[PDB]
C-alpha cells in the first residue's frame, strides 16, 4: 500500500554475508571466552587474518568460513542447551568430558574433533 | 537381527496410527540474535548456517522445519535405541507428554554427567517447547505387545543399544514405516513411538506447540509452562540412576 | 453517542462469526524465575502475585488463560479506542496477523516515546506470542461498511478517543456482544475486532500459538519468529509518526 | 507407578509464602538498582524491618505484602516489556515519563503513584 | 491541643468508618492497621505522611464521591459498597480492601460525577 | 631431497586424487583450497599442521577405507563415490564438499567394515 511501502521501502538495508560471519564469529570467540589463538586453532587462521576480517568479512564461501560455521553452531548448541548461561557454556568446553572422550575445545582445535563435538551437542538437542 | 528372525517380524506388519509428542530447544534464535546486530542480520546468519548443516533427506524438504529437522541430525557416537550414527536418523517421539517428559529429563541428566565437573551455577534455566502431531503408516510394528514383548527387557535396557540397533536395522529393512516400543526411562512405564520415513505425518504442521521452562540441577530436571500457570512436574535424578552413576552405551 | 444514533445503530445489530489473532507478551513467568531460586517456588511466587491483580470477571473464569486476561486488566489511563478506564475492559485483536503486529508494533513505540530520553540501548530484543481463536457472536456490528463506514475517519483518528469511546458505551449498553472496525495504525488498511463478553469464543483453546522475536529501536519495530527459519517482518516509526511525534490521547 | 512417586516425595521442597515473598522483593530491589530506603518508600516500613525479611519472611497478606507484591509485578511487566535488558528497566524508573507525569520510581513512592505505573505496563502489556 | 495534620485525617477516617457502616476489621484491612492503631487514632492522631495515611486520604476520598453522588443517602452509600457491581468485577468493598481497589474503586467513583 | 611431513603428505593425497577419478577442482571442494596450491603441493608440500592438511588426510582414509571395502577394485571404487546412497542423504562425493559430510562419510565406511 502507500505508506506500507513508504517505511518499508524505507527500513530494507542489505547486509552482506560475508561482513555478518566475521561479525558473529568474534562474538561468539569473545562470549565463549576463547582467546584469539585459540580460535585461530579451530578456523585455521592466523592474528592477523582475525584483524582483517572487519576490511573486508570472512569469506563464507571459504573453507576457513565454513570452520566459522560449525564454531557458530557450536555456541548455537552451547546456548539453547546451557539455557544462555555463559558461565556453563566456557565451563563445557573447558572440562574434561566423559562422553566426548576430552575436553571439547582441545578436540576443536582438528577439524574431526570439531565436529564430534558439533555432532555430540547437536544429537543432545532433539532429545531435549 | 535374532529377535526379528524369531518373533518373525514380517508377519507382525500391520497399518498403524496413533499422535506423538516430543520436546524441542526454542532457544536457537535466540542464541544467534547475541552475535548479531539486527534481526535482518540474524535471518541472513542462520541462512548461513544452515548451508554448513546435514543435508535434509529429500522426502523430509517439503515438511514443517520442526518436523524434518530430526531427520537431517545424526544421533550421539553410540547412536540411538533404534539406530546407529551411520544410518538414516529416526524421528523419535512419545505417546503421551509425561513420557516424553521423562525421555528429556534423562538427556538433561545425559548432558550433566558428560562432564567430569559438574556445572559451576548448579542450576540450568532452559526454555523448550512441545508439540503434537498425527502419523499413520500402512506398516507398522508393536514392540511392546506380541511376541516382541518376550524381548521386551532387551529392547529396554539402560545402558545397552546392541539388541534393538540390531532390531532397527532389520526392520528397516523389511520395509517398517513407523513402530511403537516401550520407554526406558519413562517410570510410568509409557511407550514411545520412531518413524524410518518422514510419509508418516498426516498433518502440515505441528499442532499445540506449548512453551515449557526447565531447570536442571544435580538432584532433579523439572518441567513447567512458561505461558500459563502451573505446578512443576519433577523428574529426580533416582528415576535413571543405576547404583551412582548415569546409564548409558559407552 | 451521536453516531450509533444517527448510523441506524439497533438495526444494524446482526450475528456475526470470524477468526482473530493477538500479540501477547511471553516472558512474565521467565522474569519471576529471576528473583526465585526453584520453580517450585517460582509457582507460588506467581499465585501471590495473582491476588494483588485486579479481579477476573465471574463469566471469563473458566475460560483459558490467554483468552480471559484481557478482561480483568484495565487499559491506560486514557482509555483504549472503544472503552475507558472507568469500564469493563475489552478484547482487542485483529483479524489478520499483519494487522496486530502493527498494532503491536505501535504500542512498542509507545513504550518508547513515553520515556522523555531514549532507552539507553538503542535496541530492546523481546519475544512474543502470537494466537489464533475463532469467536461469534449473536449482537454484532462492523463499524467498516455501512453508516458507520462515513464515520470512520473520526473512528480511526489518529489521536484522540472520544467519538470511539462514546460509541463503545453505546455499543455496550446496547447489548452488542462483539464489533469489527477498520485500523488505524495498520498500513494495508487492515481490520480489528473487539469483544465486549467472553462468551463469544467458540473454542476456549488458543490456536496456532507462535513464538516471535521483536527488535524495537528508535526506527523500527521488526518481528520474526522464534522456532522456525524466517525473514523479519519490519514495521518503522514512520507509519505511525504525525510530524516527528508519536500520537495518542494526551 | 510407585518409582516417581517416592523420587518425587524424597525431592519436593513446600516452599513458605513468606520467605518467597521475602527473597523476591529483595531480589527485585536489587536487579532494579533500589536503595533500601527507596524500598522502604514504597512498602510502607523501615530499614529495620527490611533486614528481618530475611530471617522472618514478609508476611503475605499484611498491607506491606500487599505492596512488595505490587513492587514485584512492576519488575515482571519491566522484565517482559524490556527482554530482561537490566539497564533498560532501572533507565525507565529512573526517567521522567511523558505518559505517567513524572518519573515512575518517584511516582511509586505513594500508593497511587505505584498503582498508576503499574497499570501503565499492566496496559502496555497485552496490547504487545 | 491545637490543630494539626494528623488529627483531621484519623478523625476523617472514623467519620467515614460509618455512614459507610464499616467495621473496625474491614477498615483496618483499607488501611493497613491493627485494630488496637485504630481506637488511638482519636488522642494520637493517624500519621499523613505515612504509607497508613495515604491509604486513609483515599478511603475518605472514597467515602465523598459516594456523598455526592447519592446526594448524602447513607440507604444508598452503604448500598453500593456491599452489593457486587458489574462495572467492577466484584462487590466494591471487598475491592478496597486491596490496594489497586481500592484505586479502582476511587478512579470509578469519580467518573460517575 | 630429505623426506619430511609436508612431501609425505602431499603425495599421500594425490595418490587418492588419482585412483578415484578427482578432477582438480572436486578435490579443491574437500580440502579448501585453489588450484593454486595443487600445483605447488609436489614442489612445496602440502602443510600437515594446516587446517588443509586435516582435511587432505580425512581423504586420504576414505580412500583407504575405500580401497579395503572393493578389494582395490578402481572400478567399484568411483562407482560408489558417485552413485547416490540412499543410507547416505546423497552421493558421497557432493557430501565430501562439507566438513561435516567429509567426516559422515569416513566414519560410515568404517562402519560397513567395522563389522566385516
Amino acid at each position: 500500500a502507500d505508506l506500507n511501502w513508504i517505511s518499508s521501502a524505507l527500513i530494507k538495508e542489505r547486509p552482506s554475508a560475508d561482513a555478518v560471519l566475521a561479525k558473529a564469529v568474534l562474538a561468539a570467540r569473545e562470549q565463549l571466552g576463547l582467546t584469539q589463538l585459540e580460535l585461530a586453532g579451530i578456523v585455521g587462521v592466523d592474528r592477523s587474518a582475525i584483524s582483517r576480517w572487519k576490511t573486508q568479512g570472512l569469506r563464507v564461501d571459504s573453507k576457513t568460513g565454513e570452520l566459522a560455521l560449525l564454531l557458530v553452531r557450536v555456541y548455537r548448541a552451547l546456548y539453547a542447551l546451557f539455557g544462555g548461561q555463559q558461565e556453563d557454556m566456557r565451563h563445557f568446553l573447558r572440562t574434561p568430558n566423559h562422553h566426548l572422550a576430552g575436553e571439547p575445545l582441545a578436540l576443536m582445535g582438528q577439524v574431526q574433533g570439531l565436529v564430534h563435538v558439533l555432532e555430540y551437542l547437536d544429537a543432545i538437542r532433539g532429545k531435549v | 537381527s535374532e529377535i526379528w528372525r524369531q518373533c518373525k517380524g514380517e508377519r507382525h506388519i500391520r497399518p498403524l496410527q496413533g499422535r506423538l509428542v516430543r520436546l524441542v530447544e526454542s532457544q536457537d534464535q535466540v542464541a544467534t540474535l547475541q552475535l548479531v546486530d539486527t534481526l535482518e542480520e540474524q535471518a541472513l546468519l542462520e541462512e548461513l548456517l544452515e548451508s554448513s548443516k546435514p543435508p535434509v533427506p529429500a522426502d523430509a524438504e517439503p515438511l514443517h522445519y520442526l518436523l524434518k529437522t530430526p531427520f537431517r541430525y545424526p544421533p550421539l557416537r553410540w547412536g540411538s535405541r533404534f539406530g546407529r550414527r551411520h544410518e538414516p536418523s529416526l524421528f523419535y517421539a512419545a505417546l503421551k507428554l509425561e513420557t516424553a517428559m521423562a525421555e528429556s529429563a534423562y538427556y538433561r541428566c545425559v548432558l550433566w554427567s558428560g562432564m567430569v565437573v559438574p556445572p559451576p551455577s548448579g542450576r540450568i534455566l532452559s526454555e523448550h517447547a512441545s508439540f503434537e502431531a498425527g502419523w499413520k503408516v500402512e506398516r507398522g510394528i508393536r514392540l511392546q505387545a506380541p511376541p516382541f514383548s518376550d524381548h521386551e527387557a532387551a529392547l529396554t535396557d539402560i545402558a545397552d543399544y546392541r539388541a534393538p540397533q540390531e532390531l532397527g536395522s532389520a526392520m528397516r529393512s523389511a520395509g517398517v514405516q513407523a513402530f511403537e516400543y516401550r520407554s526406558a526411562r519413562c517410570p510410568e512405564r509409557g511407550c514411545n513411538v520412531a518413524l524410518f520415513t518422514p510419509a508418516a505425518f498426516t498433518e502440515k504442521r505441528p499442532r499445540n506447540l506449548t512453551p515449557w521452562l526447565c531447570e536442571t540441577t544435580a538432584g532433579y530436571v523439572a518441567f513447567k509452562p512458561a505461558h500459563v500457570p502451573g505446578s512443576p512436574k519433577i523428574f529426580s535424578w533416582e528415576l535413571f540412576l543405576v547404583d551412582g552413576k548415569l546409564p548409558h552405551p559407552a
